[PDB]
């Protein structure tokens, strides 16, 4: 249901603000509070496959159902 | 029958530079000396650069900022020593992924990044600056896992270090770069360590080999061992962590907070003021003199001060564009050899000298 | 000024062993328990396990035979000792720094491995969560009670808790755990009652989830590294019986620091107590106790690198400790007192614990560690008693090693335990942990 990014940990945040402008622009909405960006309304398999990709990348992120 | 004086020859900026004394038996002689600084003051400067993973974004900055500062070192003064050096974080199991596939590349499995290392010290301080262009330019970065970085123990091997990083007797400077905040004395026991930092340089091979052995250093050890040392801390810090190390720049006195950047004028702008505030000091020496014969000093130091006496011969600020004048009496009790005498008074630590010519009547 | 500083007993355990990095007392007769986090282990193919020694009491006290909580040695994956290429241990015991904190409430005994850290079966990744071993009257069962050993995996969940790194037992046998490196070092505290454990333990599965467990909430993302639960301690703020919760936060505030008081029942901040300077861990050691005699438990919090100018204006690194007084209202927000060091680097107040009435006046006192102090940065531990306006200013006692130093460090002082009657004479007792040398010495007081 809902995805979770964790730039946290040395980690650039250019990274976070550049998966948020990419996101944004295919119309996903998108907050974040300091550094913890999740995503809002996705679909199931969406969402699976933005986690894949994610860690593919090697960023942690997390499903919430 | 009376005593008399007259200059030899004179130079324009130690104005007087070679005079000749008819001495009298109870009779002084007194002649003006002053003195003008004009050599350029020597410099050294060591750039510590953070290299963990939060450093991908500001790489670039860094790399700048070591070329910009290479040419206003250059710029400034004819003397220069320049080098750098890098760090992470201790290696050990909670400051590190330590499965052995994160040993080879803490970043991630697409990119190639070296295996984290507590300290390297890439270039000992050297007077030519193309090589530190190339050697800084091939820098590349380093992987860890928690959001602060162990740049203490860098500082405290960077003090402490004299012979290796290439220290000599002159005034200090050190460059230090990260984008995140600092551990301190009291977070190895996480990991298991204990030991207070001993202070003592563990350098091997251009690199520190005792982080998994010795705990964090705490500010006030580190505050003593960089006063002793006399270095200057500039901490050229992202504009996010401004806060953090504008508290920290109270604790550590002669220190400020640059801004790193894309434009690097804040930090260079530090360098300059440091720069300019510096003053030495003025001593007055003469060479073995005859006896029979004396001689006295007086100062004229800057904001009229004057002093007499041993303060005559000292002058205990002093920088460049400043100027100090000096009187000078000699007096004899006697006449030891109609064959005159030549004496030399020069200042400690300078080429230029005076040549005094001393005939007893 | 009575605790027979001229002949203390002494206590040795095996070389290089660490022997006496944290102390308790053993009641169930009586017996002194001493922690041994790098003593070797006969456990199977485990390097520097660690192990604790239980040296009894009354008779000479020089048996200190370990205690076998674990034989079984680093545990095997499943799936992966058949069916695969090679065995995989699924978990670390090796250099696991077991008994690195021993705490002991009547029969029952908890002893934790803060560096305990185990590969999970979904991907290699390796953490440190920590496991802490249950004993349970007087050794009839153990039971492994590794809270964060739970389903989040990286450090961005529990994977770094390191639980167990401070522990403290309540009144009412509850457990309390405390946890620094939970999500991504914010710390975190897990309590759960014995009765609780022994219901939910089932050893087949590595991740059991213990019922009615009460563990903090994870915060927002500016709150990372604040090391919440650095050091806890246990006492009565909320006004009902029932104990409640103090936990260190040394990095919670930009460095500086704050020590927060937990519901006892359900968790929530009741105070907050903000540090005075930077980088100066306020809250490495915390604990609480009646020093003025009123009936109400006052708080006491450590700073071992508080800096002060020096009366030429040199700073130096001293350390302090204060002591806020709970006034029947409600504990203020300042410091009551204000205790300072006086060595240079002397880490004073990095451990502190009560003594309960040993001069016998009505006032509980107090001693406090300097693992650095001294003349020759041997270690020493002070001794402040209570009174009617507060605890003392001027140390009653100054207690220092016999020995004489040798080339390392000796710590002593760095892990302190008493308030228990160990002699059995009427009044109470101290052990002071020297595990530099490898030794715990005993005082007893006059
Ligand atoms: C002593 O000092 C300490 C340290 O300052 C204080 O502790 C912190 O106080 C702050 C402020 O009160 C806390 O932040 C608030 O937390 C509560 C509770 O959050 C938890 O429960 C929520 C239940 O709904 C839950 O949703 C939360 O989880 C989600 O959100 C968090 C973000 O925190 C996110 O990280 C998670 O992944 C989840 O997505 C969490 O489990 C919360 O209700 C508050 O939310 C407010 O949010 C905005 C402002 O952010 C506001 O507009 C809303 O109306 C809402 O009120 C807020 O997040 C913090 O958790 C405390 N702990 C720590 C470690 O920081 C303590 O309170 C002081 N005590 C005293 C007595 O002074
Ligand atoms: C627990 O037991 C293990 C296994 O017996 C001990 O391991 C030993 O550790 C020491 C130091 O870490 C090693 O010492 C080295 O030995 C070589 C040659 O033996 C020597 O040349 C070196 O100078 C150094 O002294 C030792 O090899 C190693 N193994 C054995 C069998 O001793 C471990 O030290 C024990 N831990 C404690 C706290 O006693
Ligand atoms: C960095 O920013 C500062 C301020 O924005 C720039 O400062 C100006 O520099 C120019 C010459 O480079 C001067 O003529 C101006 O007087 C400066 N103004 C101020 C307010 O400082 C600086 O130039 C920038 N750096 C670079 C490399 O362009
Ligand atoms: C509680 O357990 C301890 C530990 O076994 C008992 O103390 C001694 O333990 C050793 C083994 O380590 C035995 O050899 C001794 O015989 C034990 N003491 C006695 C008096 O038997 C202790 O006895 C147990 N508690 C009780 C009440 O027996
Ligand atoms: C600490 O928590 C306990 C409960 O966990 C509070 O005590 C009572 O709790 C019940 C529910 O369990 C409430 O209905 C009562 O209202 C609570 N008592 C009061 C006086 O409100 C207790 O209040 C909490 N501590 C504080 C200081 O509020
Ligand atoms: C967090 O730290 C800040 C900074 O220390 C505190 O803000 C003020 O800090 C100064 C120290 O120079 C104190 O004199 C003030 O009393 C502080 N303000 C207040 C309102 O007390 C801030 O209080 C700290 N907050 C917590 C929760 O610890
Ligand atoms: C110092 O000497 C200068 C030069 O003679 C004189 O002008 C000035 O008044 C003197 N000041 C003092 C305080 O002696
Ligand atoms: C030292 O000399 C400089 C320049 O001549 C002057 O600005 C300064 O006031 C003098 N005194 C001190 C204490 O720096
Ligand atoms: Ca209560
Ligand atoms: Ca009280
Ligand atoms: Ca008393
Ligand atoms: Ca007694
Ligand atoms: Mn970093
Ligand atoms: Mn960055
Ligand atoms: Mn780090």
């Amino acid at each position: 249901s809902e995805l979770i990014i964790h730039g946290r940990g040395d980690f650039p945040s250019s990274e976070l603000e550049r998966l948020r402008e990419r996101f944004e622009r295919l119309g996903i909405k998108v907050r974040v509070d300091h550094k913890v960006l999740t995503l809002i309304g996705i679909s199931e398999e969406e969402a699976e496959r933005l986690a894949r990709e994610l860690r593919k990348r090697g960023i942690w992120v997390e499903i919430r159902k | 029958p009376r005593g008399s004086k007259d200059i030899k020859k004179n130079k324009n900026v130690i104005q007087p530079q070679q005079l000749v004394l008819r001495l009298r038996s109870g009779e002084p002689q007194t002649f003006t000396l002053k003195f003008k600084r004009a050599e350029d003051y020597p410099i050294d400067l060591y750039y510590l650069m953070d290299l963990s993973y939060s450093m991908k974004d500001d790489l670039e900055n860094v790399k700048s900022l070591g070329t910009d500062l290479m040419n206003e070192m250059r710029r400034i003064t004819s003397d220069f020593r320049i080098g750098f050096g890098s760090f992470v974080e201790k290696t050990v199991m909670p400051y590190i992924s330590t499965t052995p596939a994160k040993l080879r590349n803490p970043c991630t499995s697409e990119q190639n990044c070296t295996s984290p290392f507590s300290y390297k010290n890439v270039l000992s301080l050297t007077n030519k600056g193309e090589v530190f262009n190339e050697l800084v330019g091939k820098q590349r970065i380093s992987g860890n896992l928690d959001s602060p970085e162990g740049g203490f123990d860098a500082i405290m091997q960077v003090a402490v270090c004299g012979s290796l990083i290439g220290w000599r007797n002159v005034t200090r400077l050190l460059v230090f770069s990260t984008d995140a905040g600092f551990h301190f004395a009291g977070d190895g026991k996480l990991g298991g360590i204990v030991l207070p930092n001993d202070g003592q340089c563990h350098l091997e091979n251009n690199m520190y080999t005792m982080s998994h052995y010795y705990d964090y250093p705490s500010i006030a050890h580190l505050v003593q061992k960089l006063s002793e040392n006399n270095i200057q801390t500039i901490f050229a810090v992202t504009e996010e962590f401004q806060p953090v190390y504008k508290e920290l720049k109270n604790l550590i006195p002669k220190s400020a907070v640059g801004t790193l950047s894309a434009n690097s004028s804040n930090v260079i702008q530090l360098i300059i003021d440091a720069y300019n505030s510096l003053s030495s000091e003025v001593i007055l020496e003469n060479g073995k003199l005859s006896e029979g014969v004396t001689i006295s000093y007086k100062s004229y130091c800057k904001n009229g001060v004057n002093g007499t006496g041993e303060n005559g011969r000292k002058c205990s600020n002093i920088s460049i564009g400043d100027e100090v004048q000096f009187e000078i009496s000699i007096t004899s009790n006697k006449c030891p050899k109609k064959d005159s005498d030549s004496f030399k008074i020069r200042p400690l630590g300078f080429t230029e000298e005076v040549e005094v010519i001393l005939q007893y009547i | 000024f009575n605790l027979d500083a001229e002949a203390p007993a002494v206590l040795s355990g095996p070389p290089g062993s660490f022997f006496g990095f944290s102390v308790e007392f053993y009641r169930p007769g009586v017996s002194v328990l001493v922690g041994a986090p790098k003593a070797n282990t006969s456990q199977p193919g485990v390097l520097q396990g660690g192990a604790v020694y239980l040296c009894p009491w009354g008779a000479s006290p020089t048996q200190c035979t370990p205690i076998e909580f674990d034989s079984k040695g680093s545990r095997l994956l499943e799936s992966s000792l058949s069916s695969s290429e090679g065995e995989e241990p699924v978990e670390y015991k090796s250099l696991q720094w077991f008994g690195a904190t021993v705490r002991a409430h009547g029969s029952s005994i908890l002893a934790c491995a803060p560096l305990y850290s185990w590969r999970t079966e979904k991907e290699p990744l390796s953490d440190p969560v920590g496991t802490c071993y249950l004993s349970t009257d007087n050794f009839t069962r153990i039971l492994e009670y590794a809270p964060c050993r739970s389903d989040f995996s990286w450090a961005a969940g529990q994977g770094y808790c390191q639980g167990g790194f401070s522990a403290e037992f309540t009144k009412t046998g509850r457990v309390v755990l405390g946890g620094p490196g939970s999500y991504f070092w914010q710390g975190q505290i897990l309590s759960a009652t014995q009765e609780q454990i022994a219901e939910s333990y089932y050893p087949e599965y590595l991740i059991n989830l213990v019922q009615g467990q009460l563990q903090t909430r994870q915060a927002s993302s500016i709150y990372d590294d604040s090391y919440l639960g650095y050091s806890v301690a246990v006492g009565e703020f909320s006004g009902d019986d029932t104990e409640d919760f103090v936990a260190g936060v040394p990095k919670g505030n930009l460095t500086y620091g704050y020590v927060t008081i937990l519901n006892g029942s359900d968790i929530r901040s009741l105070y907050n107590f903000s540090g005075e300077q930077m980088a100066s861990y306020f809250g490495y050691a915390v604990a609480a106790t009646d020093v003025n005699g009123d009936g109400l438990d006052d708080l006491l919090v450590g700073a071992p690198l508080l800096m002060d100018r020096t009366p030429d204006g040199r700073p130096q690194e001293v350390g302090r400790v204060y002591v806020y007084l709970q006034h029947p209202a409600g504990i203020e927000p300042t410091p009551t007192l204000t205790l300072t060091g006086h060595d240079e680097f002397g880490r004073f107040g990095s451990s502190l614990t009560p003594l309960g009435d040993l001069d016998q006046d009505g006032y509980n006192d107090v001693a406090i560690g300097a693992p650095f102090g001294g003349e020759t940065q041997q270690g020493v531990v002070f001794v402040f008693p209570g009174g009617p306006g507060g605890l003392g200013s001027k140390p009653s006692q100054v207690l220092q090693p016999l020995w004489a130093a040798s080339h390392t460090p000796d710590f002593f002082g760095s892990a302190l335990r008493g308030g228990r009657d160990l002699d059995g004479n009427g009044y109470p007792d101290l052990i002071v942990g020297s595990f530099g040398v490898d030794k715990a010495v005993v005082y007893r007081g006059r």
